[PDB]
């Protein structure tokens, strides 16, 4: 009665039996912006169930020696599908969103994981090891894409901040003990009512193994982590040209 | 007090009690606020809420 | 109208935001209820799962036997207007004779509250903030002694021309918000609006203003976020010849009306920059302290 | 009298031996009812716990 | 507040509401503006009143 | 006057009538003390009270 549960939403479907429970973030669900939050006056355009559906994005490699990884949203989802097809057509956009992160493993396996949404999250650089030069992250670290980016130092999240405090944000935690999927949803978490969808990343997703994997030799020895996503209540406004960044 | 209705605040569901001697209201002071706390926003954000007194895996 | 089904039974449009909280009145702290001996089974209110990711409900009358405690301890000391409604330096304005700083007697200064590290952090634990400001200039020689001087404090606006020296023509104040003290006075005071294009401000903007392919020459503009540049502040020794006085001006701001939206971290690391969250690469300091053992203090 | 609010609502002083069981009269051995067959999910009465 | 109506606005639509110390109205705060406004002045200054919905010159 | 009530004396039986210009009661002047004595507390602390016109001692 609360091991198991269903995603449906769209035409797709995410089944497990070994989930916890699925969190809601800030006690908001996603909706469309009413008419007093509206600062547009064209109308906008919303796709029902063709872009309201799960995209499974990529397939990780949880080592032993794993750091953790990092994927901007929603810049994970601008060469995907008709969703990635309308926000390189339009400029004002709106949604929510829907992550849930698979990590599977034995009853012989140990380790945990920590998955986080932190918005507007900074990437800061190391400013030349001293910190003496006024360095910048380049563009294929800010916004890596859909195949994340790999933490360099992952105590201070790249960012200047701990991440012993990192749960006070959506936590939900991997651990290959009892759970094996991570369930968050997300509202729309901007000052802005619409924004543009190819600078602006409102909220990184973060996933750090806290605890360390270990297992004996003759299990298999591959353990990977897959990031599973669906928009919610997705707007657009404002159409031109296909620009692409 | 005839004043324009222009502070930071205004619709919302805390009232205040300040003093003000200007025309518009965001020059006022600072005043109290009301008391309402949240917990079940950070701290318990989950879809079915389980009860203390039971195992909530089962 | 509608006849389809698939539309007339559908919920595409909810605008209303479907709260699973409500905020109830709690002018204290919470009381305790008396609790006996429990031996039962079933029912166990210290087992959680930590996995689900919320925290703890155990009351503190299902662990230990406990008093009825009628507790009266107020909690309107850690409410937002009770934390940030205090004066911090956030800015500090140099008026030297002869140098190479300011050798012309005036000075701009960009507005923004990230230049000092101990009101940095504090605005830093949340993402989106909401303010009104009460501005303070006090304003003295750089050996604490107050000279009868005269001083013009100017608020530039984003557009506005910059005046290029002291005997310029935008110093005329036809629109722009001045403040004219002496230094032989109490110290200036203002009240600043909620001066922002967007519905909060944001000391964390992830992503660049621009558009274009962003290249080496271009990355500086990443996290510099528009709606938070707010103009320039310009100062002047109000007069045509050269005066005999060194000035410092400082400035203290303290927020009014504070409403603040989701929270985050706040940092370990000593800062670097203005507006840039780097930090040291090679100096990573731990947050606590460190001991010999684990088995022992 | 009594004021305090942990010693009017507490249990302290329980004299009475609170019992689980209740001795019924019991002049001959029990007698049988009719089974028939059954072959139901559930509801199991020859697995227990020693 | 007996004092005299001398300021420079008295006969007009617009009704203030303002502060004042001394016994001439010319010397009282800004105060707050009625807002009223009339766009059919220089904007459309015609005689015969044309609808949107209708081409003008026909 | 709508304050605060944290002065260094709420829940007492002496009753203030003092004068407060901020949104917090310590700031506010010290007043006029109502005049409650207690006599029989430092001088007469005994626990059968004995008459001034009989001998204690009998
Ligand atoms: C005579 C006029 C006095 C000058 C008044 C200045 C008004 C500006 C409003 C101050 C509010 C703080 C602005 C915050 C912005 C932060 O610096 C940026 N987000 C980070 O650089």
């Amino acid at each position: 009665s609360d091991r198991v549960a269903q995603l449906t939403i769209g035409n797709s479907t995410i089944t497990t039996q070994e989930a916890a429970n699925i969190i809601v973030g800030y006690g908001e669900w996603p909706s469309y912006c009413s008419d007093d939050d509206a600062t547009a006056v064209d109308k906008p355009t919303r796709p029902d169930v063709s872009v309201n559906r799960f995209y499974t994005l990529d397939t990780k490699l949880w080592e032993k020696s794993s750091k953790g990884w990092y994927w901007k949203f929603p810049d994970v989802l601008t060469e995907t599908g008709v969703f990635g097809q309308n926000a390189q057509f339009h400029y004002l956009y709106r949604s929510g969103f829907c992550i849930h992160v698979q990590c599977n493993a034995s009853k012989f396996h140990q380790g945990a994981l920590l998955v986080a949404i932190l918005p507007e999250y900074v990437i800061g650089t190391v400013a030349g090891g001293t910190g003496t030069e006024d360095s910048h992250p380049p563009y294929k670290q800010t916004q890596p894409g859909a195949d994340g980016f790999e933490l360099q130092h992952p105590y201070v999240l790249d960012a200047g901040i701990p991440i012993s405090q990192l749960t006070v944000c959506h936590h939900q935690r991997i651990n290959l003990r009892t759970n094996n999927c991570a369930t968050i949803i997300v509202p729309y978490m901007n000052t802005l009512p619409f924004d543009s969808a190819l600078n602006h990343c409102n909220f990184g997703l973060l996933v750090v193994p806290i605890s360390p994997l270990d297992f004996d030799q003759g299990a298999t020895p591959v353990i990977p982590i897959t990031i599973t996503l669906a928009p919610m209540c997705s707007e657009f406004a404002g159409l031109r040209q296909a620009v692409t960044q | 007090s005839h004043e324009n209705s222009n502070s930071a605040t205004e619709g919302s569901t805390i009232n205040y009690t300040t003093i003000n001697y200007y025309k518009d209201s965001y020059a006022a002071t600072a005043g109290k606020q009301s008391l309402k706390q949240d917990p079940d926003k950070f701290a318990n954000p989950v879809k079915d809420i389980f009860t203390e007194m039971a195992a909530p895996l089962k | 109208g509608d006849r389809v089904a698939d539309v007339i039974e559908s919920s595409i449009g909810d605008s209303v935001s479907r709260a699973l909280t409500q905020a109830l009145p709690a002018p204290t702290g919470q009381n305790t209820q008396v609790s006996s001996h429990r031996l039962d089974t079933g029912e166990v209110p210290a087992l959680q799962a930590a996995e689900i990711g919320a925290s703890s409900n155990t009351s503190d009358e299902s662990m230990i036997e406990t008093r009825c405690v009628l507790n009266s301890h107020s909690t309107a000391e850690t409410t937002l207007d009770s934390f940030f409604s205090r004066a911090g330096l956030v800015g500090e304005i140099d008026l030297p004779l002869e140098g190479t700083t300011n050798p012309n007697g005036y000075a701009n200064w960009d507005i923004d509250i990230t230049g000092y590290a101990q009101m940095r952090r504090k605005v830093e634990l949340f993402t989106y903030m909401r303010f009104d400001a009460e501005f303070t200039f006090v304003a003295c020689t750089p050996t604490g002694q107050v000279v009868p001087q005269l001083l013009q404090y100017m608020f530039v606006p984003p557009g506005a021309p910059k005046p290029e020296s002291r005997e310029s023509l935008a110093w005329q104040t036809a629109t722009n918000p001045s403040v004219f003290v002496k230094l032989t006075d109490p110290p200036a005071q203002v009240s600043v609006p909620f001066m922002s294009p967007a519905s909060a401000y944001q000391w964390f903007y992830d992503g660049y203003p621009t558009f274009g392919e962003h290249k080496q020459e271009k990355d500086l503009e990443y996290g510099a976020c528009p709606n938070n540049m707010m103009g320039t502040f310009s100062v002047r020794t109000v007069g045509s010849s050269k005066s005999k006085y060194p000035l410092v001006v400082r400035i203290y701001m303290r927020m009014k009306h504070v409403r603040a939206w989701i929270p985050r971290p706040m940092r370990n690391q000593n800062y670097l920059f203005k507006a840039n969250p780097n930090y040291a690469g090679n100096s990573i300091k731990p947050t606590g302290t460190s001991r010999s053992a684990i088995t022992t203090l």
